[PDB]
């Protein structure tokens, strides 16, 4: 589970 | 005080005598049990019929709303004139009988629909055979198990037998049952199942993650059980899957309650296990029940694989989704609010997010919004003051009424958000969140695509119609009313609109008509329609759409309902009007009679009478009458049937059930019934 560049 | 601990027990006393008992009294009159069999072995009838034999655990475990048999072996056989006797199954330190904590179980006659009952079958010898049913509402947990004999001084009480104890769940397999199921391959694979598979990764690079949930092995039930009472879930509730699956998604997780799983996405995962390491449910649910203290660590996809071992060990149904691009919003608008900018910048959004699905009726919410219910334990947001999700209807995401409790706005946004790069704004993305939601198909570790669940296609004008009317949780009125809806004949469904002002409106519409269970459950869509209207200024415009019968009667069963999605968009103020509705077809029947002995050998007369439901003229009207057994398949035509005039047919034959079938030009498939004995 990454956070992802908008 | 409060009774909220399965583990807790009271005392209940062996001599309740009352008042002043004189001295030297003489019990021996009364029965007193001798032993007491629950055939809980796993292989027997108990276990087998109720779909518990899997669990690794040598006490009897039961299905509520179902029956199952026991035994009591008394001094002398039991005789009802001068002996009176009932079971008794108590939870918690505090058990009250209005409370559902003191069950009592008479002994009676007849079983009777949806409640507690025992009903003797077997009298051999001084032993007394038990077919004891449970109320398909009952409390789910481990219960302890007396046999009480009523005297003139007092009830005489078995003592604490934990041989006896009787854990009762919920019955997927109960039609009674909130948590019922009508489909054997999906109760196999979303209760009886203990291993699946998990997907991530990308959109476009999708990697299986297997899981062993593990509900059956020994000690999870109980650690389910301990992790309701650690949430200091009142007893009273442990019946309503709705309060189960929302305190489990709180539950999970460590925050602000001391749960299960520590959430930790900080590469080191010091002191502790690293979430990439885990591969079941079992030795983390061991380890706190052991322990008593939260694991470390977990992630998203940790959870819901806890999680779903949590509810099919209960027995709630459930399944486990994946949601690519799945959205986070922390200021509850609905929106990802882009502004790059690392420091205004609030909103998130992940690869790929885990959650649940659990299968039940919502009797708090309108007809329609049952089924799948979105729960998710990982920790994101806030709810109602602590770290929880759900249950969320799939059903009230997909078409935007997100008002229905619980977290059905958190969880819209995370499948179907639009991004706003914005005081002043710039771009506006719409198909970037919740590109695909997946789960593992049913007989296989395949991918059944069930993204059209939370939402319509991004393009269609639906999936607007749709988003907008989330984000709304011009003088301007919009209605609909069925028109007399007769199963088996088409119908029109009348849209009204009535505008006030002195402007002229275009109005751009969708239809969603759906059949749905007499509990309020889901079974899918015959019909979807958008459309465009225009209205002029102080006006009435009542566009009727027709429902043909051929569009709903290929998939309706016994008491089904229709529901109805109408949202209407009023274009130059870009206003969004929406309203859902249930009617119940209005379902003519035929009366089936039967004249005369009713013996093998000899004819009788079987009258069948029909009557006409329409103000319309029936024509070419074919009875069917179907038998096996008593008469051959044999068929009675009706040229024409004045409306509402009522017709007879005779038919004679020598000989079970009988069943009968109209169908006309204008209202086809209208069936009766009628069981004879021969
Ligand atoms: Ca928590
Ligand atoms: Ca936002
Ligand atoms: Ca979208």
């Amino acid at each position: 589970x990454l956070i992802l560049p908008w | 005080p409060p009774n909220n601990s399965n583990a807790a027990e009271d005392d209940l006393p062996t001599v309740e005598l009352q008042g002043v008992v004189p001295r030297g009294v003489n019990l021996q009159e009364f029965l007193n049990v001798t032993s007491v069999h629950l055939f809980k072995e796993r292989w027997d009838t108990n276990k087998v019929d109720h779909h518990t034999d899997k669990y690794e655990n040598n006490k009897l475990i039961v299905r509520r709303g179902q029956s199952f048999y026991v035994q009591i072996d008394f001094s002398r056989p039991y005789d009802p004139r001068r002996d009176l006797f009932r079971v008794e199954y108590v939870i918690g330190r505090y058990p009250q009988e209005n409370k559902g904590t003191y069950i009592p179980v008479p002994i009676v006659s007849e079983l009777q629909s949806g409640k507690w009952g025992a009903k003797i079958v077997m009298r051999e010898d001084r032993s007394v055979r038990l077919s004891i049913q449970s109320s398909p509402k009952c409390i789910v947990g481990k219960f302890r198990m007396y046999v009480a004999v009523w005297t003139p001084y007092g009830v005489l009480r078995t003592s604490r037998n934990p041989e006896t104890d009787t854990y009762i769940l919920f019955n997927p397999w109960c039609e009674d049952d909130a948590v019922y199921l009508d489909n054997e391959k999906e109760r196999e694979e979303y209760v009886l199942n203990d291993i699946g598979v998990i997907f991530y990764g990308e959109v476009n690079d999708i990697k299986t993650r297997s899981w062993s949930y593990g509900q059956f092995e020994d000690g999870i039930l109980d650690t389910c059980l301990y992790v309701m009472d650690r949430a200091q879930m009142d007893l009273s509730g442990r019946g309503n899957p709705i309060k189960v699956s929302r305190v489990g998604s709180a539950m999970v997780n460590a925050k602000d309650d001391e749960g299960v799983l520590v959430g930790s996405w900080d590469n080191i995962y010091a002191y502790g296990v690293p979430p990439s390491a885990w591969t079941g449910s079992v030795d983390i649910l061991l380890e706190y029940r052991s322990s008593e203290n939260p694991v470390r660590y977990g992630q998203c996809w940790v959870f819901a694989g806890v999680f779903n071992t949590f509810l099919r060990c209960l027995g709630i149904p459930a399944r486990i989704v994946t949601n690519y691009f799945s959205a986070h919003d922390n200021d509850a608008n609905l929106q990802m609010d882009i502004f790059v900018n690392s420091k205004l910048t609030k909103d998130s959004v992940w690869n790929y997010h885990c959650w649940n699905e659990a299968w039940m009726t919502r009797p708090d919410l309108p007809v329609g919004f049952g089924g799948w219910q979105a729960v998710d334990s990982t920790p994101q947001e806030n709810s109602d003051g602590m770290y929880r999700c759900g249950p969320a209807s799939v059903q009230a995401i997909k078409h935007g009424h997100v008002c229905f409790q619980f977290d059905a706005p958190f969880v819209f946004a995370e499948v179907n958000s639009d991004l706003i790069y914005i005081h002043v704004v710039e771009n506006v993305d719409a198909t970037h969140i919740g590109k695909l939601i997946v789960t593992k198909q049913i007989g296989g570790d395949g991918m059944m695509d069930i993204t059209d669940t939370y939402k319509f296609q991004e393009g269609q004008e639906e999936e607007r119609l749709a988003l907008e009317t989330a984000l709304m949780y011009s003088n301007v009125d919009m209605d609909f009313e069925v028109e007399n809806a007769v199963l088996g004949k088409d119908f029109k469904l009348s849209i009204t609109f009535r505008n006030n002002s002195h402007n002229r409106y275009t109005i751009t519409a969708y239809l969603s008509a759906n059949i749905t269970f007499y509990t309020g459950v889901p079974k899918a869509e015959f019909k979807k329609e958008t459309f465009d209207v225009t209205l002029e200024p102080l006006s009435f415009k009542k566009e009727a759409v027709l429902i043909q019968a051929g569009e709903y009667m290929g998939q309706l069963l016994e008491q089904a309902s229709l529901h109805f999605f109408v949202t209407a968009r009023i274009n130059e103020t870009r206003d969004v009007l929406a309203k859902q509705k249930s009617t119940v077809l209005t379902i003519p029947e035929i009366i089936i009679k039967v004249r005369g002995t009713q013996v093998v050998g000899s004819d009788m007369t079987v009258i069948v009478e029909f009557t006409n439901p329409l103000k319309e003229t029936l024509r070419n009207v074919w009875v069917h009458l179907d038998g096996p057994g008593v008469t051959r398949p044999m068929k009675k035509m009706f040229r024409e049937i004045r409306p509402n005039s009522t017709v007879q047919w005779e038919e004679v034959c020598r000989p079970r059930k009988l069943i009968a079938s109209m169908s006309s030009d204008s209202l086809r498939h209208v069936y009766g019934e009628l069981d004879v004995q021969i």
